[PDB]
């Protein structure tokens, strides 16, 4: 890897047949900057902050995935139509900030090794399902072209309940559990 | 079946903008077969899957690729990243808890930068023993964090400290437990 | 390569005027820029995928459609007077320029009644008798007079061949009446070739004017688009 | 303001030289240098992403960072005239292509045996008809302006014949006004 | 005028059709 003070990823896009699954984001230092809602065509921010001062126009990156909707089709063709490998994603579970009983936290589910970038992450309390609270950061790329997303869930500290982490992907022939307790 | 294909643009920054380096990969499924590096100075061909291409890119578009470098590097670094994501200061949260020879896990999370120093000390002594350490933890949301451990065995009375340096404090915090 | 149609038109104000071009650069991007009072070419719609048409600058009261990928029309629904100018299609791959490669021009002109449309009056002036004298040169002059709208084109056609050597058109139409400009030009012949009565000497204006598609009373001519003429010998 | 032209329009002799400003707000791509003809249709001169290029009688240069790009002309010919673009990438608000407010180049032909003559001319298929043609004057002198209704001028135009050095100027004038001679209008000039 | 943020292009390759 090449050494630096700071590293920028513009133009960060991706793009995928069938089904017509692209994305395009901007990260600096490793942290997602913001991607681009294709079907809205909105510059959708990760943070507040940034997005209100200087600003992106959705445009620069609906037209690289464009170009890359073309480049697909020609190297699909010229390597005699090889098919992606799938990998199997590594979940890793944990607190936001100190666990104290009661006090609003936050629960990450980290999880890397994907691809192709097509996964469903869902949480999961007591064996029963959860939805409210839970937010999701686009595909984030790591340096051996495969990738990384989080699903943050913010919850109240309780030795009771049981949380796990579902992951389903294609390069797994079954969901994949991760399960966190502030007991252990 | 399934096919992916993927560009990444990336920008090196060092010593500011005194040096800048730009590199840019064409990548098939996960396999990377074009690749300019301004370092290089052109496209490069890197498997034989764009072998041909890397001709095709400089014959088209090599000229404009290299000023990337000064418009879209330079530009960005100067004029949208130094007014945003530099300017970002967290101050980190700094919590000594304590295990299940027991163990002082003193949490210190919510920061950025990465920049930091995590010392432990024991009744104004500086302690390199026992204390062990995590690599620091990306939140995601912008915000870092690390649990700085310290194995020993606690006497009545007896004080401690974890000290923690950071760019977003002017003066070192301290947390003290007894 | 790139090529568009029509290559001029006149319409009321309050009627459809459909611009098409037609590209065959197998390019993936199309512009269409519009021409004013000499300040620019402005971008209005532009397109990168067969069936998407993305917003320019001034968008505002033209509707754009890329249906094939050679294909890029421009469509006012409801002509304006502002909307006249002269409107550029351009295309590209990838990411202008370089491999951008412009239409044409396709000059509109926008009136509120059709009949104010006329063809002109042209005459041409034969020399002075002093100049072939005293500076051995044979001066002819073109007038163009009484026509509307400001889009005529002239040339001059020694032997049934056209020329450049020698000749000067004026580049704008000077509007005298509300609706007549008039324009000239000029075509200089050393004096021995003027006297040649084997040399033919021919002043060709094109009127731009209406098409079939116009409707037309049945009392006048009417002003459609057509090569007038006036013509001169050699003497001596 | 995104492109800025400079100067607006210009006048030159033959062989004389000239450059053409062009500053921008931001940090542009690539820039595109053209030039309409009489005709009305646009050639591209230049493209450049950096540096500068040149090709015969023409050079120009582009810096992103100092957020600028000129063309210098040497040598000017007749050929030369017409008006100048410069067109540049956007990249920030799509990557639209942002023109300037166009130059108009005037390349005069420096006459050096000024004959100014005035001529007048008849319609062999109008009785009436009759036009004034104020001929081979020299560049500097500025032609005479119509002022009344019924009269009218036309500008300078220029020509040239391939025999040789026949370049000549002149101008031309007709009216629906009584019948008032050829100098009754002209009067700011000479030789009729 | 407030400056905007620009985005490194990725560019098509030959294709012919
Ligand atoms: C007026 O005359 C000109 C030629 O004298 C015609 O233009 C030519 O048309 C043919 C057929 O399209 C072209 O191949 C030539 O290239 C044209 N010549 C020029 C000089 O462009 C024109 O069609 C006539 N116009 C009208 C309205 O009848
Ligand atoms: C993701 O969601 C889809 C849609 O319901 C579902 O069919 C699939 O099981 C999930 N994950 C996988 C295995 O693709």
């Amino acid at each position: 890897d090449i050494e630096a003070d700071h590293v920028g990823f513009y133009g960060t896009t991706v793009y995928q047949s069938p089904g017509d699954i692209g994305q395009y984001t901007h990260e600096f230092d490793g942290d997602e900057l913001f991607y681009v809602d294709l079907d809205k065509k909105k510059t959708v921010w990760r943070l507040p902050e940034f997005g209100q001062l200087i600003l992106f126009e959705p445009q620069g990156g609906l037209q690289n995935i464009a170009a890359e909707k073309h480049n697909l089709g020609i190297l699909t063709k010229r390597s005699n139509f090889t098919p992606a490998t799938n990998e199997a994603p590594q979940a890793t579970v944990f607190p936001k900030s100190p666990v104290l009983l009661g006090q609003p936290n936050t629960l990450i589910c980290f999880v890397d090794n994907i691809f192709p970038p097509v996964i469903n992450i869902t949480w999961l309390r007591n064996s029963k399902s959860v939805t409210d609270g839970v937010y999701e950061t686009s595909f984030l790329v790591n340096r051996d072209h495969s990738f990384h997303k989080l699903s943050y869930l913010t919850f109240i500290p309780s030795d009771d309940d049981i949380y796990d982490c579902k992951v389903e992907h294609w390069g797994l022939e079954e969901p994949v559990l991760k399960h966190w307790s502030s007991a252990d | 079946r399934h096919f992916v294909h993927q560009f990444k643009g990336e920008c090196y920054f060092t010593n500011g903008t005194q040096r800048i380096r730009l590199v840019t990969r064409y990548i098939y499924n996960r396999e990377e077969y074009l690749r300019f590096d301004s370092d290089v100075g052109e496209y490069r061909a890197v498997t034989e899957l764009g072998r041909h291409s890397a001709e095709y890119y400089n014959k088209q578009y090599l000229e404009r690729t290299r000023a990337e470098l000064d418009t879209a590097c330079r530009h960005n670094y100067e004029e949208t990243e130094v007014p945003t994501s530099l300017r970002r200061l967290e101050q980190p949260n700094v919590a000594i808890s304590l295990s299940r020879h027991n163990t002082l896990v003193c949490s210190v999370t919510d920061f950025y930068p990465a920049k930091i120093k995590v010392r432990w000390f024991r009744n104004g002594q500086e302690e390199t023993v026992g204390v062990s350490s995590t690599q620091l933890i990306r939140n995601g949301d912008w915000t870092f964090q690390v649990l700085v451990m310290l194995e020993m065995t606690p006497h009545q009375g007896e004080v401690y400290t974890c000290h923690v340096e950071h760019p977003s404090l002017k003066s070192p915090i301290t947390v003290e437990w007894s | 390569a790139v090529t568009q149609s029509p290559r001029s038109k006149v319409a009321v104000t309050g009627g459809k005027v459909t611009l098409s071009c037609h590209q065959t650069n197998n390019h993936d991007y199309m512009y269409w820029y519009r021409q004013d009072t000499g300040h620019g070419l402005r971008l209005i719609h532009y397109s990168y995928v067969a069936d998407s048409t993305e917003k320019g600058d001034i968008p505002d009261g033209y509707k754009a459609s890329r249906p094939s990928q050679e294909n890029f029309s421009l469509i006012l629904e409801l002509a304006s007077l502002s909307q006249t100018a002269v409107y550029f299609c351009a295309s590209s791959w990838d990411r202008a320029g370089n491999t951008l490669y412009f239409g044409e021009g396709s000059r509109l002109i926008v009136v509120e009644d059709l009949r104010n449309v006329t063809p002109p009056k042209v005459s041409l002036f034969e020399p002075s008798k002093a100049e072939i004298a005293n500076k051995q040169k044979a001066t002819l002059v073109c007038l163009a007079r009484g026509f509307f709208p400001d889009h005529v084109e002239l040339s001059w056609w020694v032997n049934g061949k056209e020329v450049h050597s020698g000749v000067c058109t004026d580049p704008q139409a000077y509007k005298e009446s509300n609706y007549s400009y008039s324009l000239s030009s000029r075509l200089r012949v050393s004096a021995t070739f003027w006297h040649n009565p084997r040399n033919h000497f021919r002043c060709q204006v094109q009127f731009h004017g209406l098409s079939e598609e116009d409707k037309w009373p049945e009392g006048s001519p009417k002003p459609v688009t057509q090569n007038i003429s006036a013509e001169a010998w050699g003497r001596a | 303001m995104p492109v800025e032209q400079n100067p607006p329009a210009l006048s030159l002799y033959e062989g004389a030289d000239s450059g053409l400003r062009c500053n921008f707000s931001t940090t542009m791509k690539s820039v595109q240098w053209f030039q309409q003809n009489h005709r009305g249709r646009l050639i591209t001169l230049f493209y450049l992403a950096q540096g500068t290029k040149e090709n015969g009688r023409l050079k120009s240069t582009f810096n992103s960072k100092e957020r600028y790009s000129t063309l210098h002309i040497k040598d000017a010919q007749l050929e030369d005239s017409g008006t100048y673009f410069c067109a540049a990438e956007d990249g920030g608000s799509g990557n639209k292509l942002i023109f300037g407010t166009g130059t108009l180049l005037s390349v005069k032909p420096n006459i050096q045996n000024p004959e100014p003559a005035v001529y007048q001319l008849k319609d062999p298929r109008s009785q009436d008809s009759t036009l004034c043609l104020f001929t081979d004057f020299d560049s500097q002198i500025n032609v005479p302006k119509t002022m009344e209704s019924g009269t009218f001028i036309t500008d300078k135009c220029v020509l040239d014949m391939k025999a040789m050095d026949s370049k000549s100027n002149g101008a031309i004038a007709w009216s629906n006004q009584t019948s008032f001679t050829c100098q009754d209008i002209f009067k700011e000039t000479n030789a009729t | 005028g407030a400056m905007k943020r620009h985005g490194l292009d990725n560019y098509r390759g030959y294709s012919l059709g």
